[PDB]
């Protein structure tokens, strides 16, 4: 087997999905090369879990998954096992015993708009918490107690999705970031992805 | 490595329609946006529009909205720009240019252009 | 509507001298600016991206500075191949809107 995996496709994609609609891709049956990813200095964050970043090329993976989306800069560390918060509880949660790597690089030149982005959405005021690795795209009006609503907005009846205000002049804290957190099965099944070797 | 080979110069009568091609190679054609910019003789660059090669969604400047249609052909990996109702002031060099996304960076390989002459 | 103003319109300088071109933004655009060059006949070639970083393969002579509203494009030492027009280029992301300045030509005395 010898192929070049589409890490370029996921990393060099023009448009990433919103956090609430975090895009997921499945990669298998390929020879990956994490050395290029690891050695690049562009990445602001490269924290890994369960697998040291150095020896990725020495592991054979059953099947790999790539989850890509955007985040409002400063709270990038919020995406991690155990760590709690708004988006982690409502949008994207990782399992406590998660195995994989988390990537993040400033993408102000790729996401922010001069007037205002107003095109990346994150959910607020979800009824209950969010289990690890589960999508949530429902756009039903949230009733904050009291009388219920029927397709109406008003007091205690806020919309569930809120848009970001990414702009070039926002400060590193409020600048867009792109996270392409990966996930390795390590199921000990017939390997499909493995690093370069003879 | 990236090449934006483009069609040669063309001459058309006023009011006709011109279909300018743009050949791209060395990268995934149906993955990155493509835009067009015309430079008129004695004037600065002016941006034409944008066309996603995958979805087919398009967008144009309001100054000439409705006078153009940029199609595509993913099989041969060539972009097309159709300009109808040509006029004398439309004589300009058109530069098809891809909008490549290097990691947190925009890389812009331009084509050699195409000089279109509107006259009788 | 974002409107850029590149000055001076034209200038001349002997080879090896330091040349500076200013480019003022009507509205704040952070650092969404690039500097492009146009040799006679050839297609535009982006020289500086991000208003600070030099495009891969370009000689180190060129440099870019400034931010917010005003930007500066500087050639440390002029050379014969530098004869060309130079354009500002502001870009927006989702609608890939490009806006260019009036340009400026370099002519060695
Ligand atoms: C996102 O895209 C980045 C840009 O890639 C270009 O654009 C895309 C659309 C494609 O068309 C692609 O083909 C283009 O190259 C991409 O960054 C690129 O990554 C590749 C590797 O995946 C780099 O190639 C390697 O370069 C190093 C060093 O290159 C230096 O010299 C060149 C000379 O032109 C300069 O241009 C560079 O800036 C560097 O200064 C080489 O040492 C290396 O050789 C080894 O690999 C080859 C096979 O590729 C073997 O045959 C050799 O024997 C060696 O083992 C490669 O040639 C490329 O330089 C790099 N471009 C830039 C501008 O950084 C990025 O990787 C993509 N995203 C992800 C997540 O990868």
């Amino acid at each position: 087997i010898t192929n070049l995996c589409p890490f370029g496709e996921v990393f060099n994609a023009t448009r990433f999905a919103s956090v609430y609609a975090w895009n997921r891709k499945r990669i298998s049956n390929c020879v990956a090369d994490y050395s290029v990813l690891y050695n690049s200095a562009s990445f602001s964050t490269f924290k890994c879990y369960g697998v040291s970043p150095t020896k990725l090329n020495d592991l054979c993976f059953t099947n790999v998954y790539a989850d890509s989306f955007v985040i409002r800069g400063d709270e990038v560390r919020q995406i991690a096992p155990g760590q709690t918060g708004k988006i982690a509880d409502y949008n994207y949660k990782l399992p406590d015993d998660f195995t994989g790597c988390v990537i993040a690089w400033n993408s102000n030149n790729l996401d922010s708009k001069v007037g205002g982005n107003y095109n990346y959405l994150y959910r607020l005021f979800r009824k209950s918490n969010l289990k690890p690795f589960e999508r949530d795209i429902s756009t039903e009006i949230y009733q904050a107690g009291s009388t219920p609503c029927n397709g109406v907005e008003g007091f205690n009846c806020y919309f569930p999705l809120q848009s970001y205000g990414f702009q070039p002049t926002n400060g590193v804290g409020y600048q867009p970031y792109r996270v392409v957190v990966l996930s390795f099965e390590l199921l000990h099944a017939p390997a499909t992805v493995c690093g370069p070797k003879k | 490595e990236v090449q934006l080979v483009q069609s040669g110069a063309e001459v058309k009568k006023p009011g006709a329609s011109v279909k300018v091609s743009c050949k791209a190679s060395g990268y995934t054609f149906t993955s990155y946006d493509i835009i067009w910019v015309r430079q008129a003789t004695g004037q600065g660059l002016e941006w034409m529009g944008w066309m996603d090669p995958s979805r087919g969604t398009t967008g144009y400047a309001q100054t000439f909205q409705g006078r153009v249609t940029m199609t595509r052909d993913t099989s041969i990996s060539t972009a097309y720009l159709e300009l109808n109702s040509l006029t004398s002031e439309d004589t300009a060099v058109y530069y098809c240019v891809a909008h490549i996304v290097v990691l947190d960076r925009w890389f812009d390989p331009w084509g050699q252009g195409t000089l279109v002459t509107v006259s009788s | 509507d974002i409107v850029m103003t590149q000055s001076p319109s034209s200038l001349s300088a002997s080879v090896g001298d330091r040349v500076t071109i200013t480019c003022q933004a009507s509205q704040d655009i952070g650092n969404f600016l690039n500097w492009c060059q146009q040799k006679p006949g050839q297609a535009p070639k982006v020289l500086i991206y991000g208003a600070s970083n030099l495009e891969t393969g370009v000689p180190s002579r060129f440099s870019g500075s400034g931010s917010g509203t005003d930007f500066t494009f500087t050639i440390s030492s002029l050379q014969p191949e530098d004869i060309a027009t130079y354009y500002c280029q502001h870009y927006d992301n989702f609608p890939p809107r490009f806006t260019f300045g009036q340009g400026t030509k370099l002519d060695i005395k």
